[PDB]
């Protein structure tokens, strides 16, 4: 759209008991 | 300075001798407590660039009372950067403000701080391990 959520039973469990960027790259030839 | 800081700043060109004036009227000793937090509030608004961060060193030499929300604004503007008056911006917060500073803003400062084209690298490793 520059050139025209989250899990609730990991949530719920929580709720129950009471930076960097990565990188990639390569080199091909011509 | 409601009238002065703002448009001295946004303007280019905006010159040694100038910054050199407004230290000064931060250095003011008749600039009392209050005011100096509503000079601190104003000059959070603005585009900040080398000159502001010349102004807010000699401006938070003065041990000047923040509240959390006006702390996480600075830390988060401090965030973003090779500038070594922001190097000695950033040592000041860390050396003085640790009584404010918290994990997240220690985190923050340490991705602003991995740059070696800073100087003080180590200083301000020192100061960030004392955080922690």
């Amino acid at each position: 759209p520059g050139l025209a959520t989250r899990d609730p039973v990991a949530t719920f469990l929580e709720t129950c008991r009471e930076l960097p960027p990565s990188v990639a790259s390569i080199k091909v030839s011509a | 300075c409601s009238a002065l800081l703002d448009p001295v700043l946004q303007a280019p060109g905006t010159g040694p001798a100038q910054t050199e004036l407004l230290c000064c009227l931060v250095k003011m000793e008749s600039l009392e407590p209050d005011a100096q937090v509503l000079m601190l509030g104003q000059i959070l608004e603005l585009p900040w660039k080398e000159e502001t961060f010349l102004v807010l060193q000699s401006l938070l030499e003065r041990q000047v009372e923040m509240t959390p929300e006006k702390f996480s604004v600075l830390m988060e503007k401090l965030c973003k950067t090779t500038s070594m008056a922001y190097a000695k911006l950033m040592l000041t917060v860390m050396t003085k403000y640790q009584a404010n500073i918290t994990e997240t803003q220690r985190l923050g400062l340490a991705m602003a701080l991995e740059p070696n084209t800073t100087f003080l690298r180590k200083s301000l490793k020192a100061a960030l391990k004392h955080l922690g």
